[PDB]
């Protein structure tokens, strides 16, 4: 396991451990093979069931009821349905933090099962009821088969020197494969410097690198030295030649060849087979982050200046961990996949070192409130980690973290690094003075890491964990005409989408109105795409009836339509990446029906009816144009200018629709993690909440700084937080912290 | 080898005297070559700036020791701002330095070349003395500005005298040094605990100096002093903001990070004789101001984003890293890097890097940057190929780690040799992530730099400061009006490929607004007085810049926005009377319609005037619009009108960029000899710069008519921005002369990155700009002139006959607008139809001329000619507007024409008009009379040349003869084997003086095929007043039958290279030979193409810019009865060798045809790629049966069926 997983991604560690556990299980003494249950575990989702899914006492959702009735097929779980409805604690167990730790006894067994039997039975129950914890249960299963602390060397930092001097023969090259955003050349430069081993490093390319690398290898194999070839994935042919050359060298011992590469599928297979694979990847969990950060920084470098230096690094490390593990939650956490790398930590350490040397010229025991906090809270918000930040919401997130950590009130005794980490427990600041105390504090960190450690809400990983579990099961299972269909699909779609929508009449008074200009533009674009999509599907229908011939365009359209790819021709308004044709078509039908309603409203009235209609911002081609048009309408309706105008948003759940002359209704907005009992927000644990009929008002700017309780929430078009429409100012309820709002990734989504 | 040495030995005179022993030793090659290389290397070592110089010019410089006037061309590239050297009267003692803007810097101690004859010696001395003189003058200016720095109510006279006395960069340093010392002193005084603030005194001093400067810039100033006041105002506004922030945040200590983070200056004049008097420090960095003269550079507004950029870039300069700003386009990355470089007085060399920058090129560049201690800003570093991005990471790391030994001579490893690395050098790379044509950096290289995100520059501050410096009294209100206007234009107006509302557009608007204010002031003075309407000036400039690119639907939107941001302000466009009358005249000499206002030709003159305005403002242009919109005519008319108005001769060079490989467009450098050979664009620019023929006094317009993709345009990114410089991988730098304009005549910008769109002024030519009747007027006006004298008389009366039909709502307009509703095998464009129609009407006039020649007595009178022309009009309308569609659409168009027109028409009630020709007697004659029942010989059946006449054969052959008589290129599009080659060759066999040559176009065909064909069949390359390519066989016209013309593959950006080459050499009548770059003009060359429908597999639709010049004729499969006749003829011919099968000649054919039909509907190309069934199979069938039956004498019908 250790040698294989040292060259595998952390995601596939659990699958490989489960396979090893299976091998160990089959070689035991007399316990059952348990194939009848592993079959259902692997491929039990394929059981076909028409109308047997029925939740009991409404304690289960549809997916849970389907899973339980599929699991009832096994002989042991034949009584799940009666048992779940006869117990009250099951509701508590379903909504528990870590149900895999304690699973209720629901299966019926004639004999007391071995601990492995209970482990696999609880595995099946977890897969049926709480698949989010399935992966977290799978680890427990391995713990009962191969013994706990089996999957534990992986959490520890990699030991290059031992493996290179021991477990690697000279001939086999050391392949160092880095994920997007990582590099391993620095590790080997450090290793070679530490071993006092001379290393010749060459970058591959440009047809001089080849000659230089061959000469270097030739001289090194007969003398005993280290050679690095960096980024050797841009010359696969020369890499085949190198793989052929290594097999017949018989080099001097202590010689080593290191091949740095990116993980790309064009690496030669024979080279991968003839080498030793080391995968370099972002650490799993804050604990591993801290451990490897500390292992990277020499102990001589820590505690050279006054002892407070040791604490700085610790905070720094902790800080780094957070901004490395909010990346795994990219929509909710860092809205963009930034490359917060090890160079960031090295530069942060260098600045801390230089400015703490300058602030205290050798004298020890510097005051906690005299350390240059300003020189670090800003060089690391505006020059080191803010260098990569693009928008201002991520920048305000970074500034929130920095202002909450790198403060004087962090040398206290009750300082809380994180809060509500277990729903009530707070990660306490360790009271150390020397590096080793902080390293031990790190190593005693509980293995119950939750996104609440990161500042994110606890349900920020449910979808991710379920997907991980499904991927694990799929990997295990894997390792163990179209014309009629398209005709039916296209005919159903053409029935689904409405017919062409009517344009808007151009009158002498309507042409000037900005609302009318925007609505006309929208209806015209909608009619254009409606004609195109309908005739394209009609063409596909006729092709699939055999009546119409095959065109190069029709070929491309059908080829990408049977596969479920949204055609490039249909994509003219912004849609989230990876949108399927079915979702796209339902969305298109929604947008066209909204535009039809707009057209009828405009026909009924020209000026009094284009402003009293509620427009769905999500189902709109260019909502920015709608915002500008509403602003322009309010500017023209009075003497006010465009610049001297600002937006105020009031949520009206009552749907009374007492719209003011300067107020426009908007429907379909979604808060991501907060509720509006009034016009005031409030943090909540629900993923999203619908806001019925938010009123947008344009009022003249007063250039007055907003209150403390007011937060600036971005509004994005869709869940892919990659496009700003506008920003709203919401006052928060009493006993709320705007910093908590910033960290928990609260936003508003149009779609 | 021998030739290079022979050439370089003759470049100078004294070089032969130098090393006289080897003169006969050469005239052993390796040792001589290496000795010369080592001489050049040690000479470059003596004067490191020689590394910026190539050998071809270094040899001249060393040789031209006596003639110093020759050296005054190499100084522009050896220095940053230095342009010339001010010598003595006898040109023996250099006295000073002259910038290119005219700002002398006189040495305190002149260098006498008499006692330092060697070029390197006195060049080093002049460099050192430039540094020393700048240092001493800066010290004196610092003392002077310290005299009135510590005072209030400065008199403008002394302040202006000080400004005029000293250089611009020295003035800016003086002011910043004084302010830094003042703030240091104030914070020190209040550093002894919280007390009263002498910081308010510094703020007040800054405010009063700023008030003095603003009033001084309100009145007219000399331009140089205007720029000096520009710099000072920007700087002191920055200082005012900084001091105001310090007062607001209540900083008590000189060590607080609110003050350390600010960039501070420390002048210590008592330092003992070195350039280290001035030390510039930011948070913890410490740079010694390098004393490089920079002339007069344009200072930037120091916005908070620029401050963040300074912070990050100085932090990266510490720790010997490099700075790597990134972001969207036009956010000031390059200019901020240059601003920092010139702020520290560094020699900054900007490079525009493309994929041609390789390991050796970057290595030589780094050798230069290291030896000289000059900064390097490599714009678009991600446009290198990722292999080279990885390869040069080794060199960058070698430099950085070798450079860190200074913080500990120092030399490094570059190109297998040791070079001296100076601490002053830096490496900067500016990138556009996520843009097309960009590579992805290795993670090995991303750790050698410090990235910085520059996404949203502070545009409001830039606008406010720029307007305030320009003299706008309401600068704040103007900025608050204008920046929200741009952010609302970016949202309300529709996103177009040519639309740009970024920072570059706003900067252009501000510069134009300043110019308009100055012009309005001058106009008022011709007729203090600072009650100008400033908002009107803003609307003036905006409408002069943002409107030309507006699409029809976004014009009302922008003007509503202008009316809502600037309420009550009115815009009144100028009249431009002199240019308008010149344009009207020029349009008269070129048979073009002129108009004013709503008249016919109005929108076109507005377009050409807007084009003139944008030409005034910008130096990179793009005329964007659908083909057939008058772009080319607009710019040609403007060039002629400007030539005759201003009196400057206007010369234009038209280049197709995509018709050649960019190795030929920009040039290359062979890896072995390391010798640079020019491309096409570079050769033109070098000829302009080296104005041997006085090219610098003319209006040079380099026009790029072709396709724009981020592969060759980006090589001119450094040319279309404020740099105005072209960078070559050779390291040569070519400055764009002020009289040169670069324009791109394009039809769309779908495949162009925003980086190039922002750098150019967009003028949008709608298709409504050039109206239909405008083209009709041009056609008729060219008809009544331009003899194709009795010929002219026929043309004139024919045009008189055609007049009532070519009406704005006449026959041709209604016919064309109806034909747009038909289905054509190719996309139907107006100009293609009109061109075919005009060529056939010219052929009608030629037919009348031929008839009148054939009757020396009784020529055709007005009545006969009237009938003939007015019937040929209907004939040609039908053929042009439906010659590319199937029979049903041709019949439908004929029916509509019959329904609308009143021309006499054939009376047959059930047959289409397309079956009817017009005889020379002006009568409708059926085509059926021209197709006889031919009797083929009993031999030579299905022979290659045997064509059985058919309706569709005579009609198509007549049409092709019509088109080929006027030598007009054309294309035959239809299903394979339908008879395109047969019909074309039948047409050509009637024309006796044309020789045809076949060309077969595959997916991998390049213009090299055409060039080889010309090299073989047109081997003459004559040189009369130009160069002409002519067929070898005199008196004959060469036809190039290009089959499968729509086959060659499109690249990633929708361009077929050979199609662009053909379009260029047809429309412009020639091409460029990439051996001398001379324009070669075609003589007696014409083209005909044959293709399958674009819907077919492997077939691409052709470009409309190509389709304008070639009408398309649709040759379809012969129908059932057509095949029956065609092959019954062949059967009756062949079933004659055996005179007993005669009665079987009719069923056999039917049987043949019957089977054919079945197969053609059974095995389509849907099943397999080769299941194409064509009349070629019937021809092979008849020919095969004939070959079988030829030797036999008797044969039973059973054997025949066998
Ligand atoms: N003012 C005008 N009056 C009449 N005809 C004009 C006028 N300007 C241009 N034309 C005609 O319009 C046609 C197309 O315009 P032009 O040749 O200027 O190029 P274009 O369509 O703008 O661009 P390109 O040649 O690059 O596709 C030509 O036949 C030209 O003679
Ligand atoms: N802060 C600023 N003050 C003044 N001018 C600016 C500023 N930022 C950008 N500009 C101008 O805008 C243009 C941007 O050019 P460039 O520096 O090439 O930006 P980019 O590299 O992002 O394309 C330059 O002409 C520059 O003079
Ligand atoms: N009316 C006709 N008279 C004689 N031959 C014909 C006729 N119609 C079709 N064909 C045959 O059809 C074939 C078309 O071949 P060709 O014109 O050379 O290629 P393509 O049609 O692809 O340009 C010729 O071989 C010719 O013999
Ligand atoms: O952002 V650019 O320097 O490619 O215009
Ligand atoms: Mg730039």
């Amino acid at each position: 396991f250790n040698r294989v997983a040292r060259g595998m991604l952390h995601q596939d560690h659990i699958t490989f451990a489960m396979l090893l556990a299976r091998i160990k299980l089959k070689g035991t003494v007399g316990e059952p093979t348990y194939d009848a249950e592993f079959q259902h575990f692997l491929r039990g989702n394929e059981i076909v069931l028409s109308a047997g899914s029925t939740p009991r006492i409404q304690g289960l959702t549809v997916e849970q009821a389907e899973a339980v009735v599929r699991l009832s097929c096994l002989p042991a779980f034949k009584d799940l349905i009666a048992k779940v409805q006869a117990d009250e604690q099951f509701g508590i167990w379903l909504d528990s933090s870590s149900p895999e730790q304690t699973v209720p006894y629901l299966w019926s067994e004639e004999t007391p099962a071995t601990p492995i039997g209970q482990a696999i039975h609880r595995l099946l129950l977890i897969q049926a009821f709480r698949p989010d914890r399935l992966l977290a249960m799978a680890h427990m299963f391995v713990s009962t088969n191969l013994g706990e602390s089996f999957m534990s060397i992986m959490e520890q930092p990699l030991d290059l020197t031992h493996i290179v001097g021991t477990e690697v023969k000279p001939n086999t090259p050391v392949l160092m494969c880095s994920v997007p955003g990582y590099d391993a050349s620095g590790h080997v430069e450090d290793l070679a410097a530490e071993q006092n081993t001379q290393i010749t490093s060459i970058a591959i390319g440009s047809a001089e690198g080849f000659n230089q690398a061959d000469k270097a290898i030739n001289t090194a194999v007969k003398s005993g030295r280290w050679v690095m070839l960096k980024n050797v994935h841009l010359a696969p042919g020369w890499l085949m030649q190198l793989e052929k050359k290594l097999h017949s060298l018989q080099p001097h011992a202590c010689f080593r060849l290191f091949l740095t590469m990116e993980i790309n599928p064009k690496v030669p297979v024979n080279l991968l087979r003839a080498g030793r694979i080391f995968v370099f990847e972002p650490p799993p969990g804050v604990k591993a982050n801290m451990l490897r950060t500390f292992s990277s920084i020499p102990v001589s470098r820590i505690c050279k200046s006054p002892n407070e230096r040791a604490r700085l690094y610790f905070l720094l490390a902790w800080f780094h961990a957070i901004i490395q593990e909010r990346l795994r939650y990219a929509p909710l956490g860092w809205s963009k996949k930034y490359e917060f790398g090890e160079s960031d930590l090295r530069s942060a350490c260098d600045t801390v070192d230089t400015w703490l040397d300058d602030t205290a010229k050798g004298r020890q025991n510097i005051s906690p409130d005299k350390i240059p906090w300003s020189a670090l809270k800003t060089l690391m918000a505006q020059s080191i980690y803010g260098g990569r930040v693009d928008n201002e919401f991520d920048q305000r997130l970074l500034n929130t973290f920095l202002e909450r950590l790198f403060t004087t009130r962090s040398f206290d005794s009750e300082f809380k690094l994180a809060c509500k980490v277990d729903g009530h427990k707070d990660i306490q600041m360790p009271d150390g003075i020397r590096r080793e105390e902080f390293v031990q504090w790190v190593e005693l960190l509980p293995d119950t890491q939750t996104p609440s450690w990161l500042g994110l809400p606890n349900n920020a990983e449910r979808v991710l964990l379920t997907t991980q579990g499904v991927d694990m099961i799929s990997k295990m299972l894997k390792m163990q005409a179209w014309m009629r269909t398209l005709h039916t699909t296209a005919s159903n779609w053409l029935h689904l989408i409405p017919q062409t929508l009517s344009h808007l009449k151009r009158t002498v008074e309507n042409i000037k109105d900005p609302l009318f200009r925007f609505f006309e533009r929208e209806v015209k674009m909608g009619a254009k795409l409606l004609q195109d999509v309908r005739q394209d599907l009609a063409d596909v229908v006729q092709v699939c009836e055999g009546k119409k011939k095959q065109t190069n365009y029709l070929r491309t359209l059908i080829n990408e339509l049977v596969k479920g790819i949204l055609p490039r021709s249909w994509s003219h308004y912004t849609v989230p990446a990876g949108m399927t044709v079915i979702q796209w078509v339902s969305d298109f039908s929604e947008r066209i029906k909204q535009l039809q309603n707009i057209s009828l409203a405009a026909a009924s009235g020209g000026a009094k009816e284009l402003k009293n209609i509620h427009v769905c911002l999500g189902g709109l081609f260019v909502p920015e144009a709608y915002i500008t048009a509403t602003r322009q309408y309010v500017a023209q309706a009075n003497s006010w200018s465009l610049e001297e105008l600002c937006l105020e948003v009031n949520v009206t759940t009552s749907q009374g629709a007492t719209l003011d002359a300067c107020s426009f209704g908007v429907t379909g907005l979604k808060l991501q993690g907060a509720t509006c009992n009034n016009n005031k927000l409030s943090l909540s644990n629900a993923i999203s909440t619908a806001l019925p009929l938010t009123q947008l008002r344009w009022v003249k700017q007063t250039n007055t700084e907003k209150k403390a309780s007011v937060v600036t929430l971005p509004v994005y078009l869709n869940f892919t937080r990659a496009d700003l429409i506008f920003t709203v100012d919401f006052e928060i309820a009493t006993k709320e912290d705007p910093r908590s709002f910033y960290e928990r990734g609260v936003a508003v989504l149009c779609t | 080898r021998w030739v290079y040495l022979e050439g370089i030995f003759t470049g100078s005179a004294d070089i032969k005297h130098l090393l006289p022993v080897e003169t006969q030793r050469f005239q052993l090659l390796g040792k001589i070559q290496k000795a010369l290389g080592e001489y050049l290397e040690r000479e470059r070592s003596s004067f490191p700036r020689f590394y910026f110089v190539g050998d071809e010019d270094l040899l001249e410089i060393i040789g031209n020791s006596k003639n110093v006037a020759k050296l005054q061309k190499h100084f522009k590239k050896m220095f940053a701002g230095v342009s010339s050297i001010i010598l003595n009267e006898d040109n023996s003692v250099v006295l000073g330095i002259s910038s290119r803007e005219g700002e002398e810097v006189m040495f305190k101690t002149p260098v006498s070349i008499t006692e330092h004859p060697k070029i390197n010696e006195w060049l080093t001395l002049v460099e050192k003395e430039m540094r020393v003189t700048l240092a001493k003058l800066l010290a004196e200016s610092v003392t002077e500005v310290e005299i009135f720095g510590k005072a209030t109510s400065i008199d403008p006279n002394t302040y202006i005298t000080w400004i005029d006395k000293y250089q611009a960069q020295l003035v800016v340093l003086s002011a910043q040094i004084a302010w830094s010392e003042n703030v240091e002193t104030a914070l020190s005084s209040m550093g002894g605990g919280g007390d009263a603030a002498p910081l308010h005194s510094v703020l007040s001093n800054v405010e009063v100096t700023l008030n003095v400067l603003a009033d001084s810039v309100l009145m007219e100033q000399p331009p140089l002093r205007r720029r000096k006041l520009e710099h000072l105002i920007t700087e002191l506004v920055h200082q005012r903001d900084v001091t105001r922030s310090l007062i607001k945040s209540k900083i008590d200590n000189a060590k607080s990070f609110e003050w350390l983070s600010q960039m501070r200056f420390y002048f210590d004049p008592k330092q003992t004789d070195v350039l280290q008097q001035l030390s510039i420090q930011m948070a913890n960095a410490k740079f010694n101001y390098g004393f490089e003269y920079l002339g007069v550079q344009d200072k930037l507004v120091q916005t908070p984003l620029t401050d963040r950029c300074y912070l990050t870039m100085t932090q990266a300069l510490e720790a010997r890293l490099g700075g790597s700003p990134f972001g969207p386009a036009g956010t000031g990355k390059t200019e901020s890097v240059k601003a920092l470089g010139h702020q520290l007085g560094r020699f900054v060399l900007v490079f525009n890097c493309d994929e041609t920058f390789d390991f050796q090129a970057m290595g030589r560049i780094f050798v230069g940057l290291c030896q000289v201690g000059a900064w390097g800003c490599f714009d678009e570093f991600n446009r290198l190929e990722e292999r080279m991005l990885s390869a040069v990471s080794q060199q960058v790391q070698c430099i950085q780690e070798a450079l860190r030994e200074h913080s500990n001579p120092i030399t490094c490893e570059l190109l297998n040799k040791q070079v001296k690395v100076s601490p002053d050098m830096a490496i900067f790379i500016t990138m556009n992530p996520g843009y097309a044509g960009r590579s992805n950096l290795p993670d090995n290289l991303k750790k050698l730099f410090r990235s910085l995100a520059m996404t949203k520059p502070d545009r409001q501050l830039i606008a406010q400061v720029m307007l305030y410096s320009q003299g706008f009294r309401t600068a704040e209100v103007l900025a608050n009006k204008i920046v929200p206007f741009f952010k609302l234009c970016d949202e309300q107006l529709s996103s177009q490929s040519h639309y740009d509302f970024g920072l570059r557009a706003l900067k252009s608007v501000l510069v134009s607004a300043g110019n308009v204010k100055r012009e309005r002031i001058q106009k008022i003075k011709r007729e203090i007085a600072e009650n100008l309407p400033e908002q009107e000036i803003l609307i003036q400039s905006v409408c002069e810049t943002m409107v030309p690119k507006l699409v029809a639907e976004d014009i009302p939107l922008l003007f509503s926005l202008l009316s809502d941001v600037f309420p009550g302000v009115q815009y009144h466009r100028g009249e431009m009377t002199a240019l308008r009358e010149e344009l009207k005249k020029v349009c008269q000499e070129m048979y073009l319609t002129y108009g004013d206002g709503e008249e016919v030709g109005g929108m076109w003159v507005e377009k050409v005037l807007q084009l003139y305005q944008i030409t005034q403002i910008n130096h990179g242009l793009m005329m964007v619009g659908p083909s057939g919109s008058g772009k080319s005519m607009a710019w040609r008319v403007l060039l002629k009108a400007l030539e005759r108005l201003e009196g400057v001769e206007g010369v234009a060079h038209i280049i197709d960029p995509k018709a050649i490989s960019k190795d030929h467009l920009y040039g290359t450098l062979d890896p072995n000899t390391r010798e640079w050979t020019d491309g096409l664009f570079t050769h033109v620019l070098r000829k302009i710069i080296d104005s041997v023929r006085g090219e610098l006094q003319k209006r040079q317009w380099i026009v790029f008519d072709g396709d724009v993709d981020p592969e060759w345009v980006e090589n001119l990114n450094s040319v279309l921005d404020d740099n105005k410089l072209l960078t070559l991988p050779n390291g040569e730098r070519l400055s764009l002369p002020p009289n040169v304009r670069i324009m791109f005549e394009v039809q769309d910008l779908k495949y162009a990155t925003l980086a190039t769109v922002s750098r150019c002024g967009m003028v949008w030519f709608s298709e409504d700009v050039l109206s239909t009747d405008m083209i009709f007027n041009n056609f008729l006006a060219r008809l009544r002139s331009i003899p194709l004298s009795p010929m002219l008389q026929i043309q004139r009366d024919a045009a008189t006959i055609m007049q009532p039909y070519f009406t704005s709502n006449g026959l041709v307009t209604k016919a064309l607008e109806h034909a747009f509703q038909l289905e054509h095998i190719m996309d139907l464009t107006r100009l293609r139809c009109l061109g075919s129609l005009f060529s056939m009407l010219h052929q009608a006039c030629r037919n009348v001329a031929q008839y009148n020649a054939n009757h020396p007595d009784f020529p055709m009178q007005i009545e006969q000619l009237e009938r003939y022309i007015q019937r040929y009009l209907v004939y040609a309308i039908l053929w042009s507007l439906s010659g590319d569609s199937r029979l049903k659409m041709r019949a439908e168009l004929g029916e509509y024409i019959r329904r609308i027109t009143t021309v006499p028409l054939p009376t047959a009630p059930n047959i289409p008009i397309i079956d009817y020709e017009v005889s020379i007697s002006g009568e409708w004659s059926p085509w059926q009379a021209k197709v006889p029942q031919i009797e083929v010989e009993t031999h030579k059946v299905a022979a290659p040349d045997v064509v059985v006449p058919t309706l569709d054969t005579v009609r198509h052959e007549a049409l092709l003869y019509t088109w080929l008589a006027e030598h007009k290129p054309l294309v035959l599009c239809g299903p394979p084997g339908s008879g395109k080659t047969m019909t074309l060759f039948s047409a050509l066999r009637a024309l006796p003086d044309m020789e045809v040559v076949g060309l077969n176009f595959s997916s991998a065909t390049t213009p090299e095929l055409l060039l080889k064909t010309f090299d073989h069949y047109c081997e003459y390359r004559r040189t009369p007043n130009g160069v002409v390519l002519a067929p070898v066989q005199l008196g004959k016209w060469l036809v190039l039958f290009c089959d499968e013309i729509n086959l060659p593959d499109m690249d990633k950006y929708g361009t077929q290279r050979v199609i662009s080459f053909i379009r260029q050499m047809v429309e412009h009548g020639g091409f460029y030979r990439t051996s001398d770059q001379t324009w070669v003009k075609l003589e007696r060359i014409q083209f005909v193409g044959a293709c399958n429908p674009p819907t077919d597999p492997g077939r691409k639709p052709l470009s409309h810019r190509f389709l304008r010049h070639v009408p398309v004729v649709y040759v379809d499969y012969p129908g059932p009865a057509s095949l029956t006749q065609i092959y019954g003829t062949f059967n009756r011919a062949m079933l004659r060798l055996i005179p007993s099968l005669r009665t079987y000649a009719e069923p056999l054919t039917a049987a043949m045809v019957e089977f054919y039909t079945m197969s053609q509907e059974r095995f389509t190309q849907d099943t397999q790629p080769h299941y194409i069934y064509s009349p070629r199979e019937m021809t092979r069938w008849v020919r095969g049966i004939f070959e079988a039956l030829r030797p036999l004498e008797t044969l039973p019908v059973e054997g025949l069926i066998r």
